[PDB]
RNA sequence: ACGCGCGCUACACUGACGGAGCCA
RNA sequence: CAUUGGUGAGCAGCGAAGGAUUUGGUGGAUUGGGGGAAUGCCUUGUUGA
């Protein structure tokens, strides 16, 4: 039911990709860090089909626009590639706050159910790690048309005051290539 | 009536599962 | 028609094909006898199928092999594999079964996968 | 009639009669289970399971509606579940004739078992494992 | 082990058609199968005669007047003779045509066969030795009739043969050229087809029965001749009278039906005594005991494979099952009970040491694929094609749990730990393996590691290792109880189906995709690959099992053959089934080291290590006389009687040399036995114990031996494992006797003090 | 005015210089 | 250059006054589903002799 997520980059990460992969590692009890000794193996289909996993995340960098995230659901094969805003130097965080088994509440703003809805399913289908389903933190997905923003906040009540807690990195992605997948 | 119809249709369904199951592994 | 078989083998990326026909005892590598291989250190590794079974064992045999692909070392793990299954698959068909087991029993005691190719499938534990 | 007898290399004439009786049982099951009030979950659940098991049997390889149950279930559909027609359409032999010529004399294998019967049937999920000897 | 392994039992009673009869003793049941003849004794069912010259699978059978002669007839018309212990005394192709019935005299002089359109009677040979090329002599033959002879009846004079015919008529035959009353007069007037006739044992009533239910009574008036006396007409019963047999009590009738019910009547009264139903499957034939106390009737092959024994005061003596072709076998931890799995979806327990059909369980919706015991002796897990697995305990007869939970229609392999914590099953059509805790049926994980259908699974006695053989040239090893997982090897060859484990956790036996059967350890050193599976009347590798002492494995495919192997290369012995149209589908090894099993489509098990063979273990004959030197060591030197007569192995000596030594001598003997003469006597006590009534006597032996060498059998394991199991079953089966009844005289004295 | 971090380039005596062999 | 496929002539060796390939008959042993009536039928009631 809950997915099994694998994270992978090119053979040459620097520090700025290392800490970034450390933040992306922080979506566990099902997020695992792993490099390849080739750049990207073409046998990853036997890797995921043999391992039985469902989803794959790839970090790389190209020069059509700058740096790129890639998400794919493995057996069917839809694959969204997204573009990032900032990869320069994020926070060196690998675990702080709670654990990532805590399923937060999930917020989508600026409802577009015309053609971004396939995205809104996948983000629902990704972040259901853990048996919690009871909110301790919160993750925010802000549409601004084709600009989205990512937030992580912790509930800080004070004298029954609903104060947010900014933690972790602040992302702002754009819809890059989204390949029309299959029923296969 | 309705219970009778569920009786005979559940009968022929039980027979039909058997007849296809003969071809299922042979 | 002459009695002949054909096997082949492969390490990491190189592949190597072997014919086995009845003859007078020659072992060639693409144009060249077996004593030439160069890396020059690892030549005992391709001698390995000969002395594990015995020096003679070839007196009505001819062997030629050839090499495609690979780096320096990984060509040699191919051709030591190809002569290994090559020799056995001759004994399959014209010599008795019981010679073949004695090859299989002697090789597999010393087995550095002379009869199976290694294949890597990495996996998150 | 005998068009079907000649198209699929039937070794007999009895087989068209037998599959005609089985398809008759399926049609009268369809009619009797059809004539109920359509909100009765008996009818919905049992026609649904009949659809799913007829997916698995490979007869309705086409993904279906309810009304296909009157429409498509013929003798020739289950006759296309016979082994050499699976063999030909899996592009092993060249004609259906030569496929039957191979199964007459033992070269074909489903799973780990030898086959020599031209009336063994395959599922929609056993046909992955067909090779030679 | 070298012993002559041969068939002397079979797996469940009646699969096939035939006649059926008792002995004259009333304690021996004669109930054939099609292929051989299985004569039970009524108390403690055992197996006596095992012919095999039958090339065709039907019998006709009878014994003479004391059981010293048995025949059996198949379709072709050749017969085979045995005396008491299957000597196979005589053999005789008798006819190119088939036989309908065979009947002796009560005198053993004459012999009766019905065939074709004739009637043969033969002069009976006595018991002797052989030395006849043709032992049977023709006495007379009688011509003629109009068509076939279907039933036969003998009289008390041994002068008087009453026989029916197929042409709706009956005839009479004087044996000794007397022309008894100068008449062989026919019987006619029968509207319907004749199923049998009988001659009453007071020489005045001649009896006929027809297929409709009609019964006709003629008198011994030969005004002058035959007159009818009592007629009937049945039009509304509307079945067919299939079989008929008449009482030697000469008062009662028995009538069998196609409809599936059992009729009893009286001869001149025509009262209805009782009728009984057992199904809808037709009654094939019925025969009565010689005193009317016991009834037995056989049921036809396509219908019930069941034979009941009903008395005239209406209670069923022996009930039974024995259904069709079998999927799976496993031995209980006590070496006495054997599970079977049938195609129709039951699970039956067979006490094949004693022929009972003990108990059943029926919750399956379709066929059963896998059975295996847990090592506690408490529980056994069944696997099905139902889409679920379930648990069972023995005489609580109650289903613990039915594990399932993912959508599935096929499971194919079931294995559990010795620890009893976790149960694993391998889906034939998922590329994954399932585990369950037996506490709840919680799902722990789903261990995704294969690429083909997983097809055989077993554990280890080390019990940290899971052996997982899938059908994609890949053998795998698993950790379940640590804090990580493992790396899993690759085969060299040839897709595997059959996996079998050593009870050490150190050796794994695999069956490659041809006749080569191969072994390698847990550091993948491939020891042997072994040669093909012969005997066509293509080649396969279906099941394989590691024997319990750690010195042998047994291979069974589907090619009328079964092979023995040791740990080194050699082919030990090839046993095989002769019959005519798979056979073998499962084989496992007994914990008594006396025999093992092979699940065949016929159904046939035993191997039976015996001791009639002269083994010479440690220079037997330097101890020159087995008699007089042992006679010297019965007067003196009781340490040397054991070592002397133990190197000797006449079983007709070990009773006396073992019995005769005194009680006070026993701890001195056991303290000074050699360590090389130990296991054969520890195995000898474990199978001699179950027979006699010397419980005190053998118990002081096992006190001395188990008190003597405990650490030596603690370290030198895996043979005293087998012997120790054999003695422990005797200990528990006597303990639960005398503790029960000694309790039942332990309440009494204080119950006197009560009031 | 400056700072922080990533890549990129040197310092090694596993040194130079010359050939010959040879694998994706 | 690859005793590489087809084809033909010779030699060592093996055997000696015949050899190699191919085929016929013969004997022994084994081997039917959904709707409908006139008409006809079936069942049942009736009407007159």
């Amino acid at each position: 039911m809950d997915p099994r997520i694998i994270v992978t980059t090119s053979r040459d990460p620097s520090t700025r990709l290392s800490q970034f992969a450390k933040e992306i590692k922080l979506l566990f009890p099902n997020a695992v860090r792993l490099n390849r000794g080739n750049y990207v193996m073409p046998n990853l289909v036997d890797a995921c089909k043999k391992s039985g996993t469902t989803d794959l995340v790839v970090l790389h960098e190209h020069r059509g626009v700058p740096t790129s995230l890639t998400i794919s659901h493995f057996p069917h094969g839809p694959t969204a590639q997204f573009s990032l805003h900032n990869v320069v130097m994020r926070h060196d965080i690998i675990n702080a706050g709670n654990q990532s088994e805590v399923n937060p509440h999930l917020i989508f703003d600026n409802f577009t159910t015309a053609l971004g809805k396939r995205v809104v399913c996948i983000l629902k289908h990704l972040f259901n790690a853990g048996p919690k389903k009871d909110s301790e933190r919160v993750i925010t997905f802000a549409n601004r048309g084709d600009f989205i923003s990512v937030r992580q906040h912790v509930y800080v009540r004070t004298r029954e005051g609903v104060e947010i807690a900014e933690v972790g990195p602040r992302f702002e992605m754009r819809l890059f290539e989204l390949r029309l997948g299959t029923l296969e | 009536e309705l219970q009778k119809a569920h009786s005979e249709i559940s009968e022929l369904y039980a027979n039909l599962v058997y007849k296809l199951d003969v071809l299922s592994s042979v | 028609a002459v009695p002949s078989v054909q096997t082949f083998g492969k390490k990491k990326s190189a592949t190597a094909v072997a014919h086995v026909k009845a003859g007078k005892g020659l072992i060639k590598v693409n144009g060249s006898p077996i004593t030439l291989v160069e890396p020059e250190i690892l030549r005992f590794k391709v001698y390995e199928p000969l002395l594990l079974v015995g020096l003679d064992k070839f007196s009505n045999i001819d062997i030629r092999v050839r090499v495609t692909g690979g780096g320096h070392v990984s060509q040699v793990y191919a051709i030591r594999q190809a002569i290994a299954k090559g020799l056995v698959a001759y004994h399959q068909k014209y010599v008795d079964e019981q010679s073949k087991n004695e090859l299989k029993k002697a090789f597999t005691s010393y087995d550095r996968t002379l009869l199976i190719a290694d294949s890597r499938r990495p996996e998150p534990k | 009639d005998t068009q079907v007898m000649r198209t699929y290399h039937i070794q007999n004439r009895e087989d068209y009669h037998k599959y005609n009786r089985i398809c008759g049982d399926i049609r009268r099951l369809a009619n009797k289970l059809s004539l109920l009030p359509p909100t009765d979950p008996f009818r919905r659940k049992h026609e649904q399971l009949l659809l799913d098991k007829l997916y698995a049997m490979g007869v309705l390889t086409t993904k279906s509606k309810i009304s296909d149950l009157e429409n498509k279930v013929t003798v020739s559909a289950i006759c296309r579940r016979r082994l050499p027609v699976i063999m030909h359409r899996l592009k092993m032999a060249e004609t259906i004739q030569d496929a039957v010529k191979f199964i007459e004399q033992g070269h074909v294998r489903v799973g780990p078992n030898l086959i020599n019967d031209p009336a063994y049937l395959v599922t929609r999920n056993m046909e992955d494992y067909v090779t030679w000897v | 082990m070298k012993s002559d392994f041969k068939f002397s039992n079979l797996l469940g009673t009646v699969y096939r058609q035939g006649n059926i009869t008792f002995s004259d003793d009333g304690k021996q049941l004669l109930s054939p199968v099609g292929n051989r003849v299985s004569v039970f004794d009524l108390i403690n069912n055992k197996s006596f005669t095992f012919e095999y010259e039958h090339r065709k699978n039907i019998a006709a059978i009878d014994l003479n007047k004391q059981g010293t002669l048995l025949i059996s007839i198949d379709e072709d018309g050749r017969a085979i003779l045995v005396n008491f212990k299957a000597r196979n005394v005589l053999h005789h192709f008798n006819f190119k045509e088939k036989c309908s019935a065979v009947k002796f005299s009560p005198d053993g002089r004459l012999f009766a066969l019905a065939s074709g359109r004739f009637l043969q009677i033969w002069k009976t040979p006595d018991v002797n030795k052989d030395r006849q090329f043709a032992p049977f002599v023709r006495h007379r033959v009688h011509a003629g009739h109009f068509q076939d002879i279907t039933s036969l009846t003998w009289s008390q004079d041994s002068r008087f043969i009453l026989t029916t015919s197929k042409d709706l008529s009956a005839k009479i035959w004087s044996v000794d050229s007397e022309e008894k009353n100068l008449a062989a007069t026919t019987f006619n007037g029968h509207r319907d087809y004749v199923m049998g006739a009988f001659f009453s044992h007071d020489q005045e009533k001649i009896y006929t029965v027809s297929k409709d239910g009609a019964v006709f009574v003629w008198e011994f008036t030969k005004k002058y001749s035959w007159r009818i006396t009592k007629k009937h007409f049945f039009y509304a019963n509307q079945a067919k009278v299939k079989c008929v047999t008449f009482h030697p009590a000469t008062r009662l009738l028995a009538v069998g039906f196609t409809s599936g019910e059992f009729r009893l009547y009286d001869l001149p009264d025509f009262t209805l005594i009782q009728q009984l139903s057992m199904g809808q499957n037709p009654v094939n034939t019925v025969s009565v005991n010689q005193t009317g106390e016991w009834l037995a009737f056989g049921s036809s092959k396509l219908g019930q494979l069941l034979v009941y024994e009903w008395q005239s005061e209406s209670y069923i003596l022996k009930q039974q099952g024995h259904f069709d072709s079998t999927n799976s076998l496993a031995y209980s931890p006590d070496g006495s009970r054997v599970v079977t799995a049938s195609e129709d979806g039951k699970i039956k327990v067979w006490d094949i040491t004693s022929g009972f059909c003990l108990a059943t369980f029926e919750e399956h919706t379709s066929s059963v694929t896998a059975v295996q015991f847990a090592k506690r002796g408490q529980v056994m897990f069944s696997s099905s094609l139902d889409g679920t697995v379930r648990a069972w305990d023995l005489i609580r007869y109650r289903n613990f749990r039915t594990f399932t939970g993912t959508e599935r229609i096929q499971f194919n392999c079931l294995a559990v730990d010795p620890s009893g914590e976790v149960v694993c099953a391998g889906s034939l059509d998922n590329f994954d393996i399932h585990v369950w805790s037996v506490q709840t049926g919680q799902l722990l994980d789903a261990l995704s590691g294969h690429e083909g259908p997983v097809s055989c699974l077993s554990f280890s006695q080390e019990n940290s290792v899971l052996a997982s053989a899938s059908w994609d040239k890949t053998i795998r090893i698993w950790s379940i109880f640590g804090r990580s997982q493992q790396v899993e090897p690759i085969e060299v060859y040839s897709d595997v189906l059959a996996l079998s484990m050593r009870p050490d956790g150190k050796e794994v036996a695999v069956s490659t995709l041809k006749g080569q059967i191969s072994i390698f350890n847990i550091e993948d050193a491939k020891q042997v690959g072994n040669i093909d599976c012969r005997k066509d009347i293509s080649k396969f590798f279906t099941t394989i099992h590691y024997s319990f002492d750690g010195m042998a494995i047994v291979a069974g495919g589907n090619n009328n053959s079964i092979c023995l192997y040791d740990v080194p290369n050699e082919v030990l012995l090839k046993r095989f089934i002769v019959s005519r149209n798979v056979r073998v589908t499962s084989v496992q090894f007994s914990p008594t080291a006396n025999a093992f099993a092979a699940a065949s489509t016929e159904g046939l098990l035993i191997y039976s290590t015996n001791d009639t063979i002269l083994f010479d273990p440690f220079d037997l004959d330097v101890d020159v006389t087995p008699h007089s030197t042992v006679e010297a060591l019965r007067e003196k030197q009781f340490l040397n009687a054991l070592v002397m007569a133990f190197r000797l192995n006449e079983e007709y000596l070990i009773n006396k040399v073992y019995e005769a030594i005194p009680i006070k001598e026993i701890p001195l003997v056991a303290s000074n036995i050699p360590a090389i003469y130990l296991p054969r006597i520890l195995k000898f006590i474990g199978d001699f114990a179950i027979e006699s009534q010397h419980i005190e006597f053998n118990l002081i032996w096992i006190k001395a031996l188990l008190s003597a060498s405990g650490g030596y059998i603690n370290e030198h394991k895996y043979l005293f494992s087998t012997a120790m199991r054999s003695i422990q079953r005797f200990i528990v089966r006597v303990a639960k006797e005398v503790v029960n009844t000694t309790t039942d005289n332990k309440y009494t004295y204080r119950f006197l003090v009560s009031t």
